[PDB]
Order: C-alpha cells, then sequence, then structure tokens
C-alpha cells in the first residue's frame, strides 16, 4: 500500500530473477562446456584409434 | 587487470567482508604493541587509502602477503586478507594486483599459506582468494587444492552446518574449483568425508517445511543457492563414467532421496540438478549401466517417481528434457532387459523386487509359454521358494515379507493367465500358504493371496 | 514472511489492496504474468489442472465405491480447525496427492471386482449347492 | 482399504480444491490472461496468512505460501 | 511509481531472457567450436605420429 514498498519489491524482485538467470546461465554454460570437453575427447579418440 | 567475478553475487562472503572490513583494527597500534611490522602496518594502511580513495598500487601487496605467511596473528592476517580479497576480488580497483599475483608464481605459495591457519574467516578468505588464481588460464596446481582439502581446517568449516556462510563458501569454492577438468580428479579422491553433508543438507531442507522465511535449507535465496550449490559440486563432478558408477553403487542409498527434493520443492533450480544427476547417472557412457539403471530401478523404483515428477512443468525446460530423456532411457534399459534371465536368477537367488515390465501380464504370458518344460518347473520352484520361506524361516516377517508378497503378486498374475496352474500349486503343496497366509499380517499380501484365491476360486468354479 | 499470490482485474486493485490491507497484507505492488516466471502461461498448469481433474473424478470413484455420501470440501482457509489440519499453509503438491490416490483406487476397484466376484460365485455356489444334493 | 483411504479422500478433495484454484490462479489459458491481466503479490505474516484466507472477496483468490 | 516497477521488471525479465539466450548461444557455440576442435586435436596427433615414424 505504501509507495517505497512496491519499489523495493520490484527492486527484491529485480535482484532475485537477475540472480536466477545469472545461476541459469552459468548452469547451461558449465553444461555446454561439459558437452563439449564429451564431444571432442570421443572425436579425439575416435581419430587416435585409425592414427594409431 | 579483469578478474572474475566468483564469490561476487554471494551474500555470505560480503557478510563476512564487511563484518570484518567493519572492525578492521589499526596497523600503526599493532606494529607499536610488536604484533605485526610496521612496513606492513604503513603498507595496508597505504593499500587501505588507496583502495578506497584512489581505486603501482600492486608493490605494496608484497609486504602484506609475507606478512602474512610470516606473522601468524588471524587479527592482522584477516584485515589484510580482506583488504587483498576485496581489491582481487573487484574488478573496478585493484588491477595490478591481479597481474602482480598472476606475474609471480612465489605469490601464490605464499598467499596459500595463509589457508588453513588463523581464523576460520582468514581461512575463508585465502581459500577463495587462492581458489582465485588456482582458477586462472595462467597457473595451476592440483597439490593446493588436494593439500587444502586434506587439511583439517578447511573440511571443519564446510562440515560443520551452523553456519551457512563458511559451508557456503567452501561448497562454492569446491564447486568452482570443480569445472576445471584437472581438479576434477584430486576433488574425486577426498570425496569420502564432506559428500554426507551435501546429502544431509538437502534431507534437512526437504524434512522442514516450505513456509518458513529462515533461510538454512529453506526455499529462500540462500537455501535454493546453497542446495543448487552442494548438487551442482555433485553434478559437475557427475559427468565422468567411472564416478558415476562408483556414486550411484557405494551412495545408491543416500542418491535415492534426491528424488523427493524434487517434487517437494518448488524450485525449477534443485529439481533441474536432482533431475540432471540421475540424469547423468543413466546416461550410456559409463560402465555397468544397466546394472545401475536396474539396481536403482528394482531397488530404487525411480521409474514411479520420474512419472508424477513429469507432470510438473516450470521454465528451463532443459531439465524437463533430461527428465523426459531419463523415463525414455530408463524405460528403454528396463525394457531392453530379458525377463526370462532376469526371472530365473531373482528366483534362484531368493531374492524378488518389483518392476513397472516385470508386473506385466504379457511378460508372465510370454513366460508361461517357455517356462513350461518340466510341467511348470518354474513356477513349482517359485512356489516351492515362496512356501519354503513362509514354511520355515520367520514367516511373516521383515526378509521373507517382501518376497512372499511379490511372489503372490507375480504368482497371481501367473495363475490369472492359466487356469492350469493349480496342480503344480497342488503337487508342491503351496495352496494351503496362501490361505493361511490370507488371514495373517501382511494384509496387501494377503490381498495378492487372496486375489490369487479368487483368481484360482473363479477357474474351480463356473 | 508467506508469500500471497492474487489475482483481478488491473481496475479493482485500489480496492483489493484496501480490502486486502486490513487484513494483515503489506507491500502490495500490481504486477504483470510476464513479469513473473513462476506466474507465467504455461501448459503445465493446464496439464496439472486435468490430473486434478482426474483426481477429483477418482475422489468421486472412491466415494462410490466406499458406499458412502458424497463429501463437500472446498475449505481453503486456516482460520477453522478442520482446515488447517486438512490444509496446509505450504504451497500444494499435485503430484503427490494424484500418485498417492491412483494406486488406492485401482487396488480399491480390482478389491471390489474380486469381493464382487468371491460374493456371485459364493452365491451361486450356495445356491446351487442344495439343488445340487436335492437333484443327487 | 476403505477405512484407511475414507480420510485420504477427504483430504485429497479440500487439496484438489486449492490445487485447482492455484491454477486458476496461475493463469494457464489465453482467456485468463485477457481477463485477469494484474498479479500482485506481497509479503505477509505467517499467523495472519491463515485469517487472510478467511475471507473470500469477490474475484481475488488467495493462495498459501 | 506503481505503474513503473511492472515496466522495469519486464525489462529485467527481459534482459534475464535474453542473457539465458546469450548462454544458450555460448553453450552451443562450445560445441560448435568443439566439432572443429577435434579434428583439430586429431592432426596434431597424426604429425606427431608422423614425427614419431620419421625418427624411425
Amino acid at each position: 500500500l505504501t509507495p517505497n514498498q512496491v519499489n523495493d519489491e520490484l527492486n527484491k524482485m529485480q535482484a532475485f530473477i537477475r540472480k536466477e538467470a545469472e545461476e541459469k546461465a552459468k548452469e547451461i554454460q558449465l553444461k555446454a562446456d561439459q558437452e563439449y570437453e564429451i564431444e571432442k575427447t570421443n572425436i579425439v579418440r575416435n581419430e587416435t584409434n585409425n592414427i594409431d | 587487470m579483469g578478474a572474475t567475478k566468483i564469490l561476487m553475487d554471494s551474500t555470505h562472503f560480503n557478510e563476512i567482508r564487511s563484518i570484518i572490513r567493519s572492525r578492521s583494527v589499526a596497523w600503526d597500534a599493532l606494529a607499536r604493541s610488536e604484533e605485526l611490522s610496521e612496513i606492513d602496518a604503513s603498507t595496508a594502511k597505504a593499500l587501505e587509502s588507496i583502495l578506497v580513495k584512489k581505486n603501482v598500487n600492486g608493490k605494496t601487496l608484497i609486504p602484506l602477503i609475507h606478512l602474512l605467511s610470516t606473522s601468524d596473528n588471524e587479527d592482522c592476517k584477516k584485515s589484510v586478507q580482506n583488504l587483498i580479497a576485496e581489491l582481487l576480488s573487484s574488478d573496478k580497483y585493484g588491477d595490478d594486483t591481479v597481474k602482480f599475483f598472476q606475474e609471480d608464481p612465489k605469490q601464490l605459495e605464499q598467499l596459500f599459506d595463509v589457508s588453513l591457519k588463523g581464523d576460520f574467516q582468514t581461512v575463508l578468505i585465502s581459500g577463495f582468494n587462492v581458489v582465485s588464481l588456482l582458477v586462472q588460464n595462467g597457473l595451476h596446481n592440483v597439490k593446493l587444492v588436494e593439500k587444502l582439502l586434506k587439511n583439517n581446517n578447511l573440511i571443519n568449516i564446510l562440515q560443520n552446518i551452523e553456519q551457512m556462510d563458511t559451508c557456503y563458501v567452501c561448497i562454492r569454492l569446491l564447486q568452482e574449483l570443480a569445472v576445471i577438468p584437472e581438479y576434477r580428479d584430486v576433488i574425486w579422491l577426498h570425496e569420502k568425508k564432506f559428500m554426507p553433508t551435501l546429502f544431509k543438507i538437502l534431507q534437512r531442507a526437504t524434512d522442514s517445511q516450505l513456509a518458513t522465511r529462515i533461510v538454512a535449507t529453506n526455499s529462500n535465496h540462500l537455501g535454493i543457492q546453497l542446495q543448487y550449490h552442494s548438487l551442482l559440486l555433485i553434478w559437475l563432478l557427475t559427468f565422468n563414467p567411472v564416478f558415476a558408477n562408483e556414486l550411484v553403487q557405494k551412495y545408491l542409498s543416500d542418491f535415492l532421496d534426491l528424488l523427493k527434493l524434487v517434487k517437494i520443492t518448488i524450485k525449477e533450480k534443485v529439481s533441474r540438478l536432482c533431475i540432471s544427476i540421475i540424469l547423468q547417472c543413466c546416461s550410456t557412457r559409463v560402465k555397468q549401466h544397466k546394472k545401475v539403471i536396474k539396481q536403482l530401478l528394482l531397488l530404487g523404483n525411480a521409474l514411479p517417481t520420474v512419472q508424477s515428477l513429469s507432470e510438473r512443468k516450470y521454465s528451463d525446460e532443459e531439465l524437463r528434457q533430461d527428465i523426459s530423456n531419463l523415463k525414455e532411457i530408463l524405460e528403454n534399459e528396463y525394457q531392453e532387459l530379458t525377463s526370462f534371465d532376469e526371472y530365473v536368477a531373482e528366483l534362484d537367488s531368493k531374492l524378488l523386487c518389483w518392476s513397472p515390465p516385470h508386473v506385466d501380464n504379457g511378460f508372465w504370458s510370454d513366460n508361461i509359454d517357455e517356462f513350461k518344460k518340466d510341467n511348470y518347473k518354474i513356477f513349482r520352484q517359485l512356489i516351492e521358494l515362496l512356501q519354503a520361506k513362509v514354511r520355515n524361516g520367520d514367516v511373516n516377517a521383515k526378509q521373507e515379507k517382501i518376497i512372499i508378497q511379490v511372489a503372490l503378486n507375480d504368482i497371481t498374475h501367473v495363475v490369472e493367465l492359466l487356469p492350469e496352474s493349480i496342480d503344480v500349486l497342488d503337487k508342491t503343496g503351496g495352496k494351503a500358504d496362501i490361505m493361511e497366509l490370507l488371514n495373517h499380517s501382511d494384509s496387501r499380501v494377503k490381498y495378492e493371496a487372496l486375489k490369487a484365491t479368487q483368481a484360482i476360486i473363479g477357474y474351480t468354479f463356473k | 514472511m508467506a508469500l500471497v499470490q492474487f489475482y483481478i482485474p488491473q481496475e479493482i486493485s485500489r480496492d483489493s489492496a484496501y480490502t486486502l490491507g486490513q487484513l494483515g497484507l503489506v507491500q502490495f505492488r500490481d504486477l504483470n504474468s510476464k513479469v513473473r516466471a513462476f506466474q507465467r502461461t504455461f501448459v503445465n498448469e493446464i496439464r496439472r489442472l486435468d490430473n486434478v481433474e482426474r483426481q477429483y473424478r477418482y475422489f468421486y470413484s472412491l466415494l462410490k465405491k466406499h458406499d458412502i455420501k458424497l463429501y463437500e470440501g472446498d475449505t481453503d482457509k486456516y482460520l477453522d480447525g478442520s482446515g488447517e489440519l486438512y490444509v496446509p499453509p505450504s504451497g500444494s503438491v499435485i503430484d503427490d496427492y494424484v500418485r498417492n490416490a491412483s494406486y488406492l483406487e485401482e487396488r480399491l476397484i480390482q478389491m471390489e471386482d474380486a469381493t464382487d466376484q468371491i460374493e456371485v460365485q459364493k452365491n451361486d455356489l450356495e445356491q446351487y449347492r442344495f439343488i445340487l444334493q436335492s437333484g443327487d | 482399504e476403505l477405512y484407511a483411504i475414507a480420510k485420504e479422500l477427504d483430504s485429497w478433495f479440500q487439496d484438489v480444491t486449492r490445487e485447482k484454484a492455484i491454477f486458476e490462479i496461475l493463469n494457464k489459458s489465453n482467456y485468463d490472461t485477457n481477463r485477469k491481466i494484474l498479479i500482485a503479490e506481497g509479503w505477509i505474516p505467517r499467523d495472519e496468512l491463515a485469517t487472510l484466507q478467511a475471507r473470500l472477496g469477490e474475484m481475488i483468490a488467495r493462495l498459501g505460501i | 511509481s506503481q505503474k513503473n516497477g511492472i515496466a522495469t521488471l519486464l525489462q529485467a525479465e527481459k534482459e534475464a531472457h535474453e542473457i539465458v539466450s546469450k548462454a544458450r548461444k555460448y553453450r552451443q557455440d562450445k560445441l560448435k567450436q568443439a566439432k572443429t576442435d577435434a579434428a583439430k586435436e586429431i592432426d596434431s596427433y597424426k604429425i606427431q605420429k608422423d614425427k614419431e615414424l620419421k625418427e624411425f
């Protein structure tokens, strides 16, 4: 009902949304790095067999 | 210049950094009191005066780094480590400190001496300061992370669940250090003492109510970040095939409780990592995935809870794709096994367990024709096992109660599918065991034996 | 503090905030559905409403199979004694509620069919027993 | 079985009513977006949450958290 | 400022959705770089095999 409580709740909601977006971006980056590392390792072994 | 923002969005490290920075003692008074060097106090006062007002500055970090390793006072090492951690953690000021620390290799070993020594706050700031220099692409060392994890002061603060700042800072430092491929090998060797606190935090969060505003293990910003970092620390090391089968084989009991956290929780962060851990362990990349999926499906029964957890949908739909891939991989892996060799091996092993595909009428109807080679020798062996376990061995107990109800429920579908199974039960003597077990305890097994006796009674009189 | 969510038009937000403010509600701020990630439009709420309708049909099927009168609840307030015990203050989980009642409804239907078949077979055999003895 | 599930059916109906009210308050359809476009949030106490849900109001719905 | 927090929260949600889309784009770019990184890591092993065969 107060005017400052809407700005404080909007700032806390924006900070929570920014923290959730940063956590989702960090988890997506970690999963993409793990999948790229697994695919690079599989391709590296798949070339290393015929090279050997 | 341009240090990473790791440990810069957590209020737990900023609360201890603001609490230590609010009560910073004078280095000149401690130097006059015979507690520290005068050059380290004047250099720390010049760096503290040039950090706030000003932010050449990196040259004064060597006297505080040498004074922190030479001295043994946690009051000066905590204030100097908070000032060096505040300049190294920031990205607007203190750019020469990261270049001077990364350029000098002796500063990493000199800064690592303060970790595990003194107060818990100075060891927590020194562990994050050593983890920030170890996380860079210019210097790396597994002996510092292995020696820091082998210490008692570092694991003692993270093992305590009373302080969420030290446990969240240690789990966040181990989870941030676990992103590197070199630290994942050394982190998996020392993961035999701190692993039980992560399951105890999720069990304490699931055991508590979600309508409270206390951020310990609840649905607040601190509890979701602590449980998300604790689940992300095992989720980062869960990408290995040997660690997934070894962690699923050793910690399958504690790993089976992670499915209830996604259903009991309302946020998709813990449910995405909880379903992502079982989806990563259920992937066909580790050795003996069918044994872990068969042991978790038969013993754990994660396949029926995955269908109930799949009904809830929210944002971050990649966790829902991991739940659909885990449900399809669990359903395909469970249906891909032989029912005759699994049923004969389970009957010969003297252990019965329920499953989604084992309780189907098509498997009993298909195995009823192949089982007929000795006049129902398989059904007579299962009825001889249920009558042997129920007759002698404290029947209606803990051990024989699962195989009695599973043998009665499995025998009910075989009795309903074929009307010729009454001769196998009458020849062995298992017909009286259903009538005697129908009027005792275990009323679910009495309902299964009452369903088999009603199925035999339906074919006995028409 | 417990989080509260309200749904109404934007024209009556002043009267809803004034009427809700007299009960203990504070920090009332109007927002939109797109601003809230959890309160956004999705088909998961429609599928959960379909599962809640299947659980409501299973409750009527269990009430009809139980041989009792139709009970009418709809209580959501925590001020009453039965409403506080039958309704928790936290969020509702439809997965444990549907999965906890589906196997009980299927086992109750199978137990009712087995009891009806056993009663019909016992009534048929007891009816034909004296006719078979008198005919024999 | 009936004595074991008789209270669970009555509790499941009351939980299903608030579960349907939360789904209707969630705005999971296109008609609910063009009808109830205002969604506000606020901080209320745990003891006052039971007293706030006692009044049904006119068009506003309450959800416990 | 009742009518400003909805637009500010919508702009913050659009910035968070753009950050999540940038994280998904970097996640696809990691495998897109690893797809060339596999043959780029195999060529250094083939050249090391030829360098190990030239000594024999």
